């Protein structure tokens, strides 16, 4: 079982620095390639620099020169990537990815978002959408003024799934906003309760809105 | 640094139908160690990218036998047979031969559908929000296809243009649909100066906008 384990999304300062973890599990971290691939939001793929845990080798892009240093520690299987020099458009999720010479990334973490800003974290406001006079019926969420990414969004803990959109977060000024819908059998709601469950782990914040007819 | 230019940018493919992707390196990727270390990745939306492909044609375990390479010097093409609709998303190649190393822009592969009519739901600003000095009205157009679409706000009868904020899903492989929010924002205090919200959708699927409306007197 391949497990590529890398640590929570960050707020980065710019001209700062921000240290990424990577910890392998269910196979030999020494006997691989260690990448960090970068993603900037709505843009491609873009590979950072690789390290070889078991040797100490590191291939180096010179693209990343003094924005990227990476380490290993072979006692926790733990890989670690150093972004320094960090700026606004460094601001990206930051994969890592087990790296051989058989088959290539074949096994890639879940990614660490890291947003580069010098705005404050905000908490979010989350207002209950309750439907007007117009077989389904739809209900939803406001998640307003928050920062930075990422929010969870759930519906009933999870429970209902099938009829849901959550729609992505638009950054405007410095806080996010973000929306979710769920659509439901007329027949349920309001004879039934359904609330949306909203985190906000850089805020600690919870907040539950139980959807309530006008 | 080695380019790797994909084409199409952006491919819709009926589900069942076949898909071809290019990939074409500025240079030749034929590592010293004789290897040519041409890879392909997929993308779904909000994932972590899945190894398809690795030395041109070599399929990943556990990849569906639908996914094949082919290339040579510096045109390659990843095949997609019978597409399905967990296909969707991002396909990247890479080049792992010379530093450093590239991946392509991406091709970003949508299911054609058949056209499907918004689902379009108005949602006044709750009584928590006012109290804080701002009022949104919320509306979602739900289900739609193609992502093409329009949305539209209209005060007592009249457009409003300022206050909009619209976020757009990527596609749904449970339907292979798109759907959008928008907000509409102002001062509670404006928004108690008025009594008819509407949002309208327009979208091929209709010659005449999809309206959604609430009056605060109703
Ligand atoms: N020198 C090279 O072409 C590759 C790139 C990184 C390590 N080996």
């Amino acid at each position: 079982q391949v497990q590529l384990q890398q640590s929570g999304a960050e707020l980065a300062r710019p001209g700062a620095s921000v240290k990424l973890s990577c910890k392998a599990s269910g196979y030999t971290f020494t006997n691989y390639g260690l990448s960090w691939v970068k993603q900037r939001t709505g843009q491609g793929l873009e590979w950072i620099g690789e390290n070889h845990p078991g040797s100490g080798i590191i291939y180096h892009n010179e693209k990343f020169r003094g924005k990227a240093t990476l380490t290993a520690d072979k006692s926790s299987s733990t890989a670690y990537v150093q972004l320094s020099s960090l700026t606004s458009e460094d601001s990206a999720v930051y994969f890592c990815a087990r790296s051989s010479g058989t088959r290539g990334f074949a096994y890639w973490g879940q990614g660490t978002l890291v947003t580069v800003s010098a705005a404050k974290t905000t908490a979010p406001s989350v207002y209950p959408l309750a439907p007007v006079c117009g077989s389904s019926v739809t209900l939803g969420c406001l998640v307003k003024g928050y920062f930075p990414e990422p929010v969870t969004l759930t519906w009933n803990s999870g429970s209902l799934s099938s009829g849901v959109h959550t729609f992505p977060a638009v950054l405007q000024s410095d806080l996010y906003t973000l929306s979710s819908s769920v659509t439901v059998t007329s027949s349920t709601w309001p004879s039934q309760s359904i609330t949306c469950n909203v985190a906000h782990p850089a805020s600690s914040t919870k907040v539950d809105k139980k959807i309530e007819p006008r | 640094d080695v380019l790797m230019t994909q084409t199409p940018l952006s491919l819709p493919v009926s589900l069942g139908d076949q898909a071809s992707i290019s990939c074409r390196s500025s240079q030749s990727i034929v590592h010293s160690n004789g290897n040519t270390y041409l890879e392909w990745y997929l993308q779904k939306p909000g994932q972590s990218p899945k190894l398809l492909i690795y030395k041109v044609s070599n399929r990943f375990s556990g990849v569906p036998d639908r996914f094949s390479g082919s290339g040579s010097g510096t045109d390659f093409t990843l095949k997609i047979s019978r597409v399905e609709a967990e296909d969707l998303g991002v396909y990247y190649c890479f080049q792992g031969s010379h530093g450093p190393w590239t991946f392509g822009g991406g091709t970003k592969l949508e299911i054609k559908r058949a056209d499907a009519a918004p689902t379009v739901s108005i949602f006044p600003p709750s009584s928590e929000q006012l109290t804080s000095g701002g009022a949104s009205v919320v509306c979602f157009l739900n289900n739609f296809y193609p992502k093409d679409i329009n949305v539209k706000w209209k005060i007592d009868g009249s457009e409003r243009q300022n206050g909009v904020l619209n976020s757009w899903t990527d596609q749904d492989s449970k339907d292979s649909t798109y759907s959008m929010s928008s907000t509409l924002t102002l001062t509670k205090d404006e928004y108690e100066r008025h009594n008819s919200y509407t949002c309208e959708a327009t979208h091929k699927t209709s010659t005449s906008p999809i309206v959604k409306s609430f009056n605060r007197n109703e």
